[PDB]
RNA sequence: CAUGACUGGGGUGAAGUCG
RNA sequence: CGUCACACCAUGGGAGUG
RNA sequence: GAACGUCGUGAGACAGUUC
RNA sequence: GACUGGGGCGGUC
RNA sequence: GUCGGGUAAGUUCCGAC
RNA sequence: CGGCCGUAACUAUAACGGUCCU
């Protein structure tokens, strides 16, 4: 269950790429938090590290295990008390999975790298999720290497990402003689004694030339506070301090309305300095008393919007955030809960997709260790073992009650690479790998046809669409760059072709057969139909018999989509019977056959196909910059734009590429605007290549 | 015969053949589609049916009998042969079971649900 | 019969033979993923039962891929139905304005049973023209007692004959090694 | 018991050639 | 009615192979 | 040495093959 | 039989 | 010669045509 | 103890037809 409130249970968040040091900062943050790690060993290098080479490591960490990483007094700084980290993605660009982590969490960590300031995939992210209230602090890691002072970092976040940063912190020293990081807003400067923690620390001097950088610092705390509050305002304007009360006041305000982004300093690679940073995210971040709610409109139409708020006794309610297939009993369906109570071997509700769910066992996951539980109180955060269509981002509530708490669903925008078969063999193995894709994500994409034009394949997180390409092409082998995309087509040919006789008029077969026709085929409209297809008689029974003429029609008809064409039958032209001969007064199946096939048999020969080719909507979502970079993919890609519109970070360009022409698409488009792109893939119409589209895509090609 | 004469060689039986090669003594078995065809009735009847070669969990290959107003499978969908063999198309002794594995079920169909792929209409 | 209007007569049949040879060679629809594989499939184009060339051009990066380029959207699609056929059979993907096609037998086998068949058949192009130095022979033996040629003359001058035939076996096999890597694509 | 270049006859089919 | 074309189905024979 | 195909009335021969 | 850019075949006397 | 076999690869070898 | 030619469902082959001489 639970003793700790709502308040003293903290949502908090890492948005971290992987420039700040992937492995490292999450094993350190695994340790560092509240224990989820073998007690003590807090104190010189290696020591500190015993507990991830005796069991499990990485994960998101529910803390507080009361034995290593607390503080004194209750809910301040550190523990006391539950601190639940969910991880926040701030990777590559933001999309609709990037939004729906973040407000798991209530609070999250934005982690820069501080040689490289601000990188382009932490810009593109946001300002695109600031649009969508994202609450954020900055944690300046890797102090180990250059960029190790206040001001080359947060010129970066101001003008690569759009944010507001301010000092608030001086750092001491830098590089690796970098070693400390003063607080100066409980006026401290700290000298960390570990390369893992710091347990014994020194409280140090701040060095001659970085006084001065610390007074300054402190002066720029004082005017970023002094706007959280009118009066505040008033106080700074005139000179008049802003006490350590005032300041903190205004922290806390500032950074739950998102009006800032605080910059705060310390290793995570050197591992000094973060314990400081993680006390302010459990102090000033928000917690589930802020977010103790999720809010819906009904399942059944859009007809009334519903609140839940946290109690035990409101009906379940919570928000599956992530999928998992442990090996134990298969799929583990992690949620947060934000109202009532599940209990092991209940029923609940798939309120979202209206699907009933058996809650089987429920397990809490500890990042050491499996824990069998029973049961979930409001507040309380598990995963679920066997669940009917309750996945990433859906609804989870109590037996029955239907409620959108799902506003961006697990299927998720085509961005695809293309896997690729080439033999048989490869075929083959690509059957066994697609048959085993969709039973682990049912949201994944896949485009095939048999035997060809497979597969394009696309995932559904940051992870996702890389592993999942990753393990047909390699553990299940793949010859890349053929077959990737699903078609169908229609014929639409027409020419004004006056002739093709078939005449038979011998004894064979049986007795006499006799059978003659001329036909004309002349232009009818390139429709959309897959049927076609005009008869007229200009010579009606006079040619063939009256009686006869459908059956010998339908004999060359049937025959003719057989020959020569595209592969599509005889669609949207017009044939005229004319002329022809035979006993108009006779006939047999035996006359039909004979004289269809005659006339088949020359009729291939003459006409003029025009059929289609699938173009795609390919929208493209890149950094600004990069605007000449998308014009550019698609002059290697055949494509072209119509129309591209500038969207936050980005410019969004509205541009039509063939389906056809994918050689991989993401793969390409990568490659061509530096990394930075995300497209969606939406058919748009098949073509007969119309002006519009032949023209732009061979004026962008040269 | 004569008793002396049963005595010797009594009555014999008779090794009832049960055709269908997806034995196994089961109510139905799960395939694979290799194709999906149209081919043409006897010699009585006319019209093209749709029908498609089935590789059987068992290895055991077998073309099965799709019915219904309205067919749906692919040259990799897996279906499930019941039985039930068909006159007008020889060789084709089975039947895909409709709605259910990876078929489809008849569309718009709302006499005789249980069979074909129905489940409570509109209302 | 002079030597000039036999050879001159001899230069025209064998050409025919050689011709009976190229079409020998492009005739089985070659090894399944070729440009000689969809001229039997000539298309329909302005009323006329126009060539392969005039509709699409044949790229081959491997022998398991054969990309058939068609400038236009609609073209490809009238090229297609001869990648596709089932004599000609092959399952395209669209890959390009060309279609990228994947093989349906087991890494291809309706490949080997034509390329059996191309070779042989291009033997059977080499002995028309072979037959034809022949007919060509025995012209030379009616023109070798017209002006006086004795045998040793006649049969070093119908040696002269088979070595002009093997400069049509020398191009015999170059068209051969040219359809090798179309059925090598 | 599985399998094999090739090969023999059998069975269907759609019904073609030849009588 | 029986060749002889084709296309499928099962099956006897087979240098031998597992 | 011997043989086949081919050449020659033939002895023999072959920018053929075969033991 | 000879002539013969050995002779022979061819060709010529 | 062509197909099959043996071989990582077999102008020889074995089984076919 | 023969030749030349045309020919059926994707070609290739041609049971079939023709024709010249025994």
């Amino acid at each position: 269950a639970r003793t700790t409130p709502i308040a003293r249970y903290r949502n908090i968040g890492i948005s971290a790429h992987i420039d700040a040091g992937k492995t490292t900062t999450t094993e350190r943050i695994l340790f560092y938090t509240g224990v989820n790690h073998k007690i003590g060993e807090v104190h010189d290098g290696a020591a500190t590290m015993d507990w991830m080479e005796q069991e499990q490591e990485r994960g998101i960490t529910i803390t507080s295990a009361a034995t290593t990483a607390f503080w004194s007094g209750m809910a301040k700084q550190y523990e006391p008390h539950r601190i639940n980290i969910i991880d926040t993605p701030g990777h590559v660009d933001f999309t609709i999975e990037v939004e729906r982590s973040m407000r798991v969490l209530d609070g999250a960590v934005m982690v820069y790298c501080a040689v490289g300031g601000v990188q382009p995939q932490s810009e593109t992210v946001w300002r695109q999720a600031n649009k969508y209230k994202v609450p954020r602090i900055a944690f300046v890691n890797k102090m180990d290497r250059m960029g190790a002072n206040f001001l080359k970092v947060v010129n970066q976040i101001k003008t690569r990402l759009g944010a507001n940063p301010v000092p608030l912190q001086l750092a001491i020293g830098a590089e690796e003689h970098f070693t400390g990081v003063v607080d100066l807003v409980k006026m401290k400067a700290i000298n960390w004694n570990d390369a893992d923690q710091g347990v014994t620390f020194e409280y140090e001097d701040i060095p001659a030339d970085m006084v001065e950088l610390a007074n300054e610092w402190h002066q720029n705390l004082i005017e970023s506070a002094a706007e959280a509050s009118e009066e505040l305002m008033e106080k700074y304007l005139g000179g008049e301090e802003l006490t350590e009360a005032e300041i903190k006041g205004a922290l806390r305000q500032r950074v739950l309305n998102n009006e800032i982004i605080l910059v705060t300093c310390g290793s995570a690679f050197k591992n000094k300095g973060v314990q400081a940073m993680l006390d302010a995210v459990i102090d000033y971040l928000p917690s589930p008393v802020d977010v103790p709610a999720i809010n819906g409109i009904l399942d059944d139409g859009k007809d009334t919007p519903a609140e839940r708020h946290a109690s035990d006794d409101e009906p379940f309610s919570a928000l599956a955030f992530k999928i998992a297939t442990d090996p134990f009993v298969g799929n583990l369906t992690f949620f947060r809960v934000y109202s009532g109570v599940v209990n092991s071997g209940d029923t609940v509700l798939n309120s979202v997709k209206a699907a009933r769910e058996r809650f089987g066992r429920i397990v809490q996951m500890h990042a050491n260790k499996r824990e069998e539980i029973k049961e979930v109180r409001a507040g309380d955060i598990a995963a679920a073992i066997g669940l009917k269509d309750v996945t990433t981002g859906d609804t989870l509530c109590d037996p029955d009650a239907p409620i959108i708490l799902e506003r961006m669903e697990f299927p998720e925008p085509v961005i695809s690479i293309a896997v690729e078969p080439k033999t048989k063999a490869d075929q083959e193995k690509m059957g066994l790998a697609l048959g085993r894709l969709a039973k682990e994500d049912p949201s994944f994409r896949v485009w095939t046809d048999e035997e060809s034009n497979q597969t394009i394949i696309a995932g559904m997180g940051e992870l996702h669409l890389d592993i999942i390409v990753d393990r047909m092409k390699r553990e299940f082998n793949v010859e890349a760059n053929v077959g990737k995309p699903q078609v169908a087509y229609r014929e639409t040919i027409r020419q004004k072709v006056t002739d093709v006789e078939g005449k038979h008029a011998k004894q064979s077969g049986g007795r006499g057969q006799y059978g003659h026709v001329v036909i004309d085929m002349y232009p009818l409209e390139p429709g959309s139909n897959p049927k076609g297809y005009e008869f007229i008689n200009d010579i009606k029974g006079g040619v063939i018999p009256g009686e006869y003429i459908p059956a010998v029609d339908k004999g060359i008809q049937e025959q003719l989509k057989a020959g020569p064409l595209a592969g599509y039958p005889v669609v949207d032209m017009g044939i005229r019977l004319h002329f022809g001969s035979y006993h108009d007064v006779d006939s047999s199946e035996l006359a039909f056959k004979l004289a269809a096939s005659i006339a088949f048999k020359e009729g291939f020969k003459k006409a003029k196909p025009v059929l289609l080719e699938p173009i795609m909507k390919v929208e493209v979502e890149t950094p600004e910059e990069n605007t000449g970079d998308v014009i550019g993919d698609l002059s290697r890609r055949r494509g072209m734009l119509k129309g591209q519109e500038s969207e936050v970070t980005g410019v969004k360009i509205h541009a039509e590429v063939p389906l056809s022409e994918m050689f991989g698409y993401a793969t390409q488009l990568r490659s061509l605007t530096k990394g930075r792109a995300s497209y969606t893939m939406e058919f748009l119409k098949y073509d007969e290549a119309p002006s519009n589209v032949a023209q732009a895509v061979i004026e962008a090609r040269g | 015969a004569t008793v002396n004469q049963l005595v010797r060689k009594p009555r014999a039986r008779k090794v009832a053949k049960s055709n269908v090669p997806a034995l196994e003594a089961c109510p139905q078995k799960r395939g694979v589609c290799t194709r999906v065809y149209t081919t043409t009735p006897k010699k009585p009847n006319s019209a093209l049916r749709k029908v498609c070669r089935v590789r059987l969990t068992n290895g055991f290959e077998v073309t099965s009998y799709i019915g219904g107003e309205g067919h749906n499978l692919q040259e990799h969908s897996v279906i499930l042969i019941r039985g039930g063999r068909v006159k007008d198309l020889p060789g084709v002794r089975y039947h895909t079971v409709r709605g259910a594995l990876d078929c489809s079920g008849v569309k718009d169909r709302k006499q005789a649900r249980s069979k074909y792929g129905v489940k409570r209409p509109k209302a | 019969m002079t030597l000039k209007e036999l050879y001159a007569e001899t230069r025209s049949h064998m050409q025919k033979s050689l011709e009976v040879l190229e079409h020998n060679l492009a005739g089985l629809r070659t090894g399944r993923a070729n440009p000689a594989l969809l001229l039997h499939l000539k298309v329909e184009y302005y009323g006329a039962h126009v060539p392969l060339n005039q509709i699409a051009t044949v790229t081959a990066p491997d022998p398991r891929t054969l990309v058939v380029q068609s400038w236009d959207q609609n073209a490809l699609k009238a090229i297609e139905k001869a990648i596709r056929d089932s004599d000609l059979g092959l399952n395209p993907s669209n890959k390009g304005d060309a279609l990228y096609i994947n093989i349906p037998p087991l890494t291809e086998e309706r490949r080997k049973d034509l390329v059996r068949a191309v070779r042989q058949y291009a033997e059977e192009g080499r002995v028309a023209i072979r037959n034809i130095r022949r007919e060509a022979l025995d012209k030379l033996k009616k023109l070798a007692k017209e002006l006086h040629l004795s045998e040793d003359e006649t049969k070093r001058a119908e040696a002269e004959i088979q070595k002009i035939t093997d400069e049509f076996i020398a191009k015999a096999d170059q068209l051969a090694e040219k359809k090798e890597q179309e059925i090598l694509g």
